[PDB]
C-alpha cells in the first residue's frame, strides 16, 4: 500500500487539479521528505522510472528533484549516482531511447543547482570525443552528439554563460564533425523526395540548425515549461553535486544503435492565416514540440480515449495551433520509415477519436491536411501513399463515404497511372472492399466513373454457351455434378483420370478442376474454404511439383481476377493449408500474369502477407526448440541434483527443423530479392537502349517497393548482408539498384 | 474554402445517435 | 519497474457476459478468456457479408476463421459474428482499435469468447434470431425491421 | 474442418 500510495503520487503531480503546479510540487516535496527515511530506496526507483519512462512531463519530475536536493544533500547525491548507474545500464543494454532521456534529464537537472555545470560540460566533452572514436559504427557517433543537441534546449544558457569557452570548443568539434558525415541514409527515408515547399532534412540537420538559431537568439526558447523559475528563491542556496567522470561504454558487436530518422515536414505558418503564429520550421520550439507529443503518443498508444485526451489538453509556455501540430505529429508516425512505432489501425481510431472529441475545428484541419497530402503525391513514397491510402479509405468507411471529390477532378485528366488518379482508384478500391460496388459508385460523381472499380464477380470459363468447344468442358460438367452430388476424393479422381495431357503434371487437369471448384464455391468465403479443406488431399496430389502450385496460383488469379479480397484470401490459406510454398506464391507475383495489374496495392499486400507468415513459422518454430531445450535443461539439472534420450532426440529433430525453416526464409527473400533485380535491370537496359527518361511511375513504384522490403525487413536481412553483398548486390550491378542496397546498409553503418 | 464535410457528417452521426 | 498508469489496459479487459450454456464452472470459462483467441462481434447489420467483416478485422492481424451468425431455423445471418485470429496480440489490438469502430454505418461491439463449438453459431433466440432482437422494439431497418414481439 | 494448418 505504501509504495502504490508513493507511485500514484509521484504520477498524479501536473495533472487535473485545483491547485496550481508549485504548490502541488511543494507538496510532493514535503511527503517525500516525511517518508525519506522509511523508504529512501523506493523512492530512489520510483523516482528514476519515471524520469526514465514519462519524458513529457520531463521539466516537471526534475523540479521535484531540484526540491528534495535543496533539502537533502545526501538524497540528491545518490539519486545522481542511481540515474549514472541506470544511464550505464541502459548503454549496456542498448535502450537508447531511455538512456538520452535519462540525460535529458540529467542536463535539466543542471537548471534545477542539483549538478554543477562544469561536471555537466565535461560530461558532454566526453560525448563529443566520442565522435572522434576509430572505427566505430556512424550511428554510435549520431547518437552520442543528438543526446547532446537534444539536450541543449534545456541548459543551453546554463552551461553558455557558465563555460562559454568549453562550450565553443564543443560546437567547434561538433561543427567539424557534422560536415564530415555521411547522408547516403537521406533518400530512403525522406517522405517527400521534393525539395519545396517543405524539405525532409535529416534529424541532426534539423536540431543543428535549430541549435544555432537559438544560440543566435541568445538562447532563449518561449515554449519549454520551467516551475522551477517560481522556486529560484528556494533554489539557489541548494548545494551543487558533481557527477563522477563519466566514460561511455565501449563499441561492442552485439550493440544496436537507434537507427537515423528524417524529420516529417508538411505544414507552414501561412496554413493558419487566423491562430498563433506557428513556431518556425527551424525554430527549437517547434522541435520540443513534436518530441513532446511524440512521447504523449508513445505512453498512451493503448487508450485511444486517453492518447487524444492527453493531446489535446497539451500545455505550452505560449499558445500554438495544437491541432495542426497534433495531425502533423499523428500523420509523422503514421507515414514514418522504416514502419510507424504502432500498428497502423491505432492512428486512424486515434484520428476518430480526436475529431469526434474537437468537432467543431479539429475536422477543418484534418480535411485541410488531407487536401495538402492528395496536393503533393507527386512524389510521396509509395509505402507512405499505401498507408495514407488505407487510413483514407477507412476514414470514409466511417463517415458516411462523403468527400469532396470535384475538388479532386484535376486527377481525371492526368496519366490513370499517375499518383493522383492512383491514389483515387486505391481509395475507391478499399471503399468497396468494405462496402458494396453499387453504393461505391452511388457516391461518387458520374463524372468519376472511369475510375470506379470493377463488379466482384466469378469468371467461369465453362459457365457460357461459347465454351462447349473448350478443352475438358465435358470434363467439367462431370466435375460439377459430381461436386453437387457430394462426390469423394476418389470418384473426383475418376472423372479427372480422362484430362487429355497437352503433350506427373498436366495443366488442364489442374485447370479445370480448380475453375469448376472455385466457381461452385464462389457465393461465400466460407464455402471457398470448405471446399479448400475438404477435398485438400486432391489439391496437394494434382500440384505436387512447384509448376504445379504455379498454375493453381494462375488459375485461381484468372477465375478471381476482379475480386482482389479473394484472391488474397485464397492465397493465405493455400500457404497456411501447404497447398503451395511461399516461394511459389513469390515467383507468382512477378509472373507476366500480373504484369498489368504488377502495381496495384493487393499484389504487395500478398507478398507481404506471405512473408510476414514465413516469419512468423520460423520464430514459431525457433520457440518451440528454445522450449523444449530449456525443458532439457530443467530435467537434466533436477534429476542431477529412456527419458532424456528420447528428449535429446526430439530435440535434435526440432533443431533441424528450425535450420530448414531458416533455409526456406533465406530461399524466400533471396528470390523476391533476385527477381526485383533481374525486373529492374531489364527495364533500366530497355530504356537506355531506348533513350528514354528512366523515372516513369512504374520505375519509381517498382523501387519504392523494394525500399518497402528492405525497410520493412532489415531485422532478418541483417543476417543474410554477407550473402547478399556476394551475391545479388555486388559491384556490377548498376548504379541505380545497388544505391537502395548502399541506402540499405548505411541505415544500421 | 473551407472542406466542412466531415463537421456535416459529424453533426449528422450524433443528430441520428441522439434519435436512437 | 513499471508504473501501473501505462499498464491500464480498458479496451482488453473481460466484459461482464458470461456464457449461460458453456459446460463448465465460471472460474475455468475465466481461465480460457484470459488466453482465449476468438472475439464475439456484435451489432452487425444482416445484409454484412463476411467479406467486409474479414476487410475489416484483417487490419489488426493475420485472421484464422470467420463463422457468421446464421438463423436456426431460416439459416440467414442474425447480425452476429465469430472472428478467431492466429494469436492474442491480435485480438487484443483489434479489441483496442476495432472495438467501436463503424462498419455499414453501424457501431460493431467486439467481446472475448471462451471459443467455438458446434451449435454456437446459431441464435438463442426462439423466435431465431438474437435475443436482443427479439426484446428490442425500435424499428432498424439493417436488422429486419420491427422486433419479432411487435409483429 | 480438420486442422490442416500446420504452416
Ligand atoms: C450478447 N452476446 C451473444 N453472444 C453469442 O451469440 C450467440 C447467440 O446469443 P444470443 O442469441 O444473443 O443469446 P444470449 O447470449 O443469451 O444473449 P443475452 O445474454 O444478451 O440475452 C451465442 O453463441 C452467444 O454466446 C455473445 N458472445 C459473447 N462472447 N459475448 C456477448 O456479449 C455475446
Amino acid at each position: 500500500e505504501t509504495e502504490d500510495h508513493l507511485e500514484s503520487l509521484i504520477c498524479k503531480v501536473g495533472e487535473k487539479s485545483a491547485c496550481s503546479l508549485e504548490s502541488n510540487l511543494e507538496g510532493l516535496a514535503g511527503v517525500l521528505e516525511a517518508d525519506l527515511p522509511n523508504y529512501k530506496s523506493k523512492i530512489l526507483r520510483l523516482l528514476c522510472t519515471v524520469a526514465r519512462l514519462l519524458p513529457e512531463k520531463l521539466t516537471i519530475y526534475t523540479t521535484l528533484v531540484g526540491l528534495l536536493n535543496a533539502r537533502n544533500y545526501n538524497f540528491g547525491g545518490e539519486f545522481v549516482e542511481a540515474m549514472i548507474r541506470q544511464l550505464k545500464e541502459s548503454l549496456k543494454a542498448n535502450n537508447y531511447n531511455e538512456a538520452v532521456y535519462l540525460v535529458r534529464f540529467l542536463s535539466d537537472l543542471v537548471n534545477c543547482h542539483v549538478i554543477a555545470a562544469p561536471s555537466m560540460v565535461a560530461m558532454f566533452e566526453n560525448f563529443v570525443s566520442v565522435t572522434q572514436e576509430e572505427d566505430v559504427p556512424q550511428v554510435r557517433r549520431d547518437w552520442y552528439v543528438y543526446a547532446f543537441l537534444s539536450s541543449l534546449p534545456w541548459v543551453g544558457k546554463e552551461l553558455y554563460e557558465k563555460k562559454d569557452a568549453e562550450m565553443d570548443r564543443i560546437f567547434a568539434n561538433t561543427e567539424s564533425y557534422l560536415k564530415r558525415r555521411q547522408k547516403t541514409h537521406v533518400p530512403m527515408l525522406q517522405v517527400w523526395t521534393a525539395d519545396k515547399p517543405h524539405p525532409q532534412e535529416e534529424y541532426l540537420d534539423c536540431l543543428w540548425a535549430q541549435i544555432q538559431k537559438l544560440k543566435k537568439d541568445r538562447w532563449q526558447e518561449r515554449h519549454i515549461l520551467r516551475p522551477y523559475l517560481a522556486f529560484d528563491s528556494i533554489l539557489c542556496e541548494a548545494l551543487q553535486h558533481n557527477l563522477p567522470p563519466f566514460t561511455p561504454p565501449p563499441h561492442t558487436e552485439d550493440s544496436v544503435y537507434p537507427m537515423p530518422r528524417v524529420i516529417f515536414r508538411m505544414f507552414d505558418y501561412t496554413d493558419d492565416p487566423e491562430g498563433p503564429v506557428m513556431p518556425g520550421s527551424h525554430s527549437v520550439e517547434r522541435f520540443v514540440i513534436e518530441e513532446n507529443l511524440h512521447c504523449i503518443i508513445k505512453s498512451h498508444w493503448k487508450e485511444r480515449k486517453t492518447c487524444a485526451a492527453q493531446l489535446v489538453s497539451y500545455p505550452g509556455k505560449n499558445k500554438i495551433p495544437l491541432n495542426y501540430h497534433i495531425v502533423e505529429v499523428i500523420f509523422a508516425e503514421l507515414f514514418q520509415l522504416p514502419a510507424p512505432p504502432h500498428i497502423d489501425v491505432m492512428y486512424t481510431t486515434l484520428l476518430i477519436e480526436l475529431c469526434k472529441l474537437q468537432p467543431g475545428s479539429l475536422p477543418q484541419v484534418l480535411a485541410q491536411a488531407t487536401e495538402m497530402l492528395y496536393m503533393r503525391l507527386d512524389t510521396m513514397n509509395t509505402t507512405c501513399v499505401d498507408r495514407f491510402i488505407n487510413w483514407f479509405s477507412h476514414h470514409l468507411s466511417n463517415f458516411q463515404f462523403r468527400w469532396s471529390w470535384e475538388d479532386w477532378s484535376d486527377c481525371l485528366s492526368q496519366d490513370p497511372e499517375s499518383p493522383k488518379p492512383k491514389f483515387v482508384r486505391e481509395v475507391l478500391e478499399k471503399c468497396m472492399r468494405l462496402s458494396y460496388h453499387q453504393r461505391i459508385l452511388d457516391i461518387v460523381p458520374p463524372t468519376f466513373s472511369a475510375l470506379c472499380p470493377a463488379n466482384p464477380t466469378c469468371i467461369y470459363k465453362y459457365g457460357d454457351e461459347s465454351s462447349n468447344s473448350l478443352p475438358g468442358h465435358s470434363v467439367a460438367l462431370c466435375l460439377a455434378v459430381a461436386f453437387k452430388s457430394k462426390a469423394t476424393n476418389d470418384e473426383i479422381f475418376s472423372i479427372l483420370k480422362d484430362v487429355p495431357n497437352p503433350n506427373s503434371f498436366n495443366p488442364l487437369k489442374i485447370e479445370v478442376f480448380v475453375q469448376t471448384l472455385l466457381h461452385l464455391a464462389a457465393k461465400s468465403f466460407s464455402h471457398s474454404f470448405s471446399a479448400l479443406a475438404k477435398f485438400h488431399e486432391v489439391f496437394k496430389t494434382l500440384a505436387e511439383s512447384d509448376e504445379g502450385k504455379l498454375h493453381v496460383l494462375r488459375v485461381m488469379f484468372e477465375v478471381w481476377r476482379n475480386h482482389p479480397q479473394m484472391i488474397a484470401v485464397l492465397v493465405d490459406k493455400m500457404i497456411r493449408t501447404q497447398i503451395v510454398d511461399c516461394a511459389a506464391v513469390a515467383n507468382w507475383i512477378f509472373s507476366s500474369e500480373l504484369s498489368r495489374d504488377f502495381t496495384r496495392l493487393f499484389v504487395w499486400e500478398i507478398l507481404h502477407s506471405t512473408i510476414r507468415k514465413m516469419n512468423k513459422h520460423v520464430l514459431k518454430i525457433q520457440k518451440e526448440l528454445e522450449e523444449a531445450k530449456e525443458k532439457l535443461a530443467r530435467q537434466h539439472k533436477r534429476r542431477s541434483d529412456r527419458k532424456d534420450g528420447v528428449l535429446e532426440e526430439q530435440i535434435e529433430r526440432l533443431q533441424e527443423k528450425v535450420e530448414s525453416a531458416q533455409s526456406e526464409q533465406k530461399n524466400l527473400f533471396l528470390v523476391i530479392f533476385q527477381r526485383f533485380i533481374m525486373i529492374l535491370t531489364e527495364h533500366l537496359v530497355r530504356c537506355e537502349t531506348d533513350g528514354t527518361s528512366v523515372l516513369t511511375p512504374w520505375y519509381k513504384n517498382c523501387i519504392e517497393r523494394l525500399q518497402q522490403i528492405f525497410l520493412q525487413h532489415h531485422q532478418i536481412i541483417q543476417q543474410y548482408m554477407v550473402t547478399l553483398e556476394n551475391l545479388l548486390f555486388t559491384a556490377e550491378l548498376d548504379p541505380h539498384i545497388l544505391a537502395v542496397f548502399q541506402q540499405f546498409c548505411a541505415l544500421q553503418a | 474554402k473551407i472542406n466542412n464535410i466531415w463537421g456535416a457528417v459529424l453533426q449528422e452521426q450524433n443528430q441520428d445517435a441522439v434519435a436512437t | 519497474g513499471l508504473l501501473k498508469a501505462l499498464r491500464s489496459d480498458s479496451y482488453v479487459e473481460l466484459s461482464q457476459y458470461r456464457d449461460q450454456h458453456f459446460r463448465g464452472d465460471n472460474e475455468e470459462q475465466e481461465k480460457l478468456l484470459k488466453k482465449s483467441c476468438t472475439l464475439y462481434v456484435g451489432n452487425l447489420s444482416f445484409y454484412t457479408t463476411e467479406e467486409q467483416i474479414y476487410e475489416l478485422f484483417s487490419k489488426s492481424g493475420d485472421i484464422k476463421k470467420i463463422i457468421m451468425g446464421l438463423d436456426k431455423m431460416k439459416k440467414t445471418a442474425c447480425g452476429f459474428c465469430f472472428v478467431e485470429y492466429y494469436s492474442r496480440a491480435d485480438a487484443e489490438n483489434a479489441m483496442r482499435y476495432i472495438n467501436g469502430t463503424r462498419l455499414d454505418d453501424r457501431i460493431i461491439r467486439t467481446d472475448w469468447d471462451a471459443g467455438f463449438k458446434e451449435g454456437r453459431q446459431y441464435g438463442r433466440g426462439r423466435s431465431g434470431g438474437q435475443v436482443r432482437d427479439e426484446y428490442r422494439q425500435d424499428y432498424d431497418a439493417g436488422r429486419g425491421g420491427y422486433g419479432k414481439l411487435a409483429q
